[PDB]
């Protein structure tokens, strides 16, 4: 009836081994030997990767295999690779045509290496300032670790205010990217000298630098 | 092979009720059931409850019996399901996912696509679409990056593509930005060499299917 437990997170690096528990009760998981577990990538629907506890679907990788003790079964990643950062989901039949979910596991493989950021700075569009607005885009790439901080500056000042800046996605290439945008009216725009999109890395501050000229 | 296709994204005011399709193709006709689970945003999967078509069969889960409706057509091989009385606790992306035989079967192979279910009391909004110049050069290729930024639009999702599929790789869609304003705002950039821009024409095509708006914005100097 309610959830299965899972962890929040784990994590390895590149070819180490992990495993994801996902624990249930006699009705669903210590009853059935029906226990699958699907991963999820950002912003994908969910792929089966080990039905029937143990059991791999064609054209899964044969580091992912799945066990079973009592209640909690487990999916255990050996060998792991950048492709596996995911989200995973366990599942178990509960009686019939009843499934129960796990909570999710978010797998995250660390130690690849190290990645500057690719800063891109934008100035507001002179469409979009005829349309009496003005939009500051500051696009952050190719970096890893996937973490940012963004600072934004007014010709020497910190400016906070209509400031909003994405969480770090990942890109297809396994490295990671952000945006950070600042909204301005036109004439704040026109009456600065520049604005300055400060990216921080893993203690690398790095800027770029736009004017109304 | 099997395709399981869904309505699209929609916003429904709180009190209304939602209805969602599920489309199946390829499915060797039989004792299949279709499943619906949702996930609100950033949570995990949640099983709402099953039909089986072919034998009329729904089962629900105890938080959602009551409030939802599975019903089936097993002559175009397709699932609706219908919540009611909703509320921002519903707001979700809602996956149908298949389980082929019902016996033998206890798994799900094929998934939907989702559909994206906003519950508010805000209004539909198309996106602004404006560009983002190049302005700048490196060396005959070296580096350039141009773009289209989507603006001020509600709600989820937006899609786009670059010449309408003509340009496809170094092309660089960033997850939109909820504004304080409760719209969202995304951009969208492709990388290519120096001198193209002086010869080819570079359009970017936004498409927002809950409000039905299709932008076309050309990327000049």
């Amino acid at each position: 009836q309610s959830a299965l437990t899972q962890p929040r997170s784990v994590s390895g690096s590149p070819g180490q081994s992990v495993t994801i528990s996902c624990t249930g009760t006699s009705g669903d998981v210590g009853t059935y030997n029906y226990v699958s577990w699907y991963q999820q990538l950002p912003g994908k629907a969910p792929k089966l990767m080990i039905y029937d506890v143990t059991r791999r679907p064609s054209g899964v990788p044969d580091r992912f295999s799945g066990s079973k003790s009592g209640n909690t079964a487990s999916l255990t990643i050996s060998g792991l690779q950048a492709d596996d950062e995911a989200d995973y989901y366990c599942c178990s039949y509960a009686g019939t045509l009843t499934w129960v979910f796990g909570g999710g596991t978010k797998l995250t493989v660390l130690g690849q290496p190290k990645a500057a950021p690719s800063v891109t700075l934008f100035p507001p569009s002179s469409e979009e300032l005829q349309a009496n607005k003005a939009t500051l885009v500051c696009l952050i790439s190719d970096f890893y670790p996937g973490a940012v901080t963004v600072a934004w500056k007014a010709d020497s000042s910190p400016v906070k205010a209509g400031v909003e800046t994405t969480t770090p996605s990942k890109q297809s290439n396994n490295k990671y990217a952000a945006s950070s945008y600042l909204s301005l009216t036109p004439e704040q725009w026109k009456s600065h000298r520049s604005y300055s999109c400060q990216v921080t890395h893993e203690g690398s501050t790095v800027e770029k630098t736009v004017a109304p000229t | 092979q099997v395709q399981l296709v869904q309505s699209g994204a929609e916003v429904k005011k709180p009190g209304s009720s939602v209805k969602v399709s599920c489309k199946t193709s390829g499915g060797t006709y039989g004792t299949y059931s279709i499943n619906w689970v949702r996930q609100a945003p950033g949570q995990g999967l949640e099983w709402m409850g099953a039909i089986i078509p072919i034998f009329g069969k729904t089962n629900y889960a105890q938080k959602f019996q009551g409030r939802v409706t599975i019903t089936a057509d097993a002559s175009t091989s397709t699932a609706y399901m219908e919540l009611g009385s909703l509320t921002s606790e519903d707001t979700a992306m809602y996956y149908c996912a298949r389980v082929e035989d019902t016996a033998l079967d206890h798994y799900f192979d094929y998934w939907g696509q989702g559909a994206l279910v906003t519950v508010s009391s805000a209004s539909t909004k198309g996106p602004s679409v404006f560009p983002l110049a190049p302005s700048s050069k490196s060396t005959s290729g070296g580096t350039a990056a141009l773009g289209c930024l989507v603006k001020d639009y509600f709600p989820e999702p937006v899609t786009v593509s670059w010449n309408s599929g003509a340009l496809t790789s170094g092309v660089h869609t960033f997850p939109a930005v909820l504004q304080s304003s409760g719209l969202y705002s995304l951009s969208s950039v492709v990388t290519v060499p120096s001198s193209s821009l002086g010869t080819q024409t570079y359009i970017c095509n936004v498409n927002h299917k809950p409000s039905n708006t299709k932008v076309d914005k050309r990327v000049e100097p």
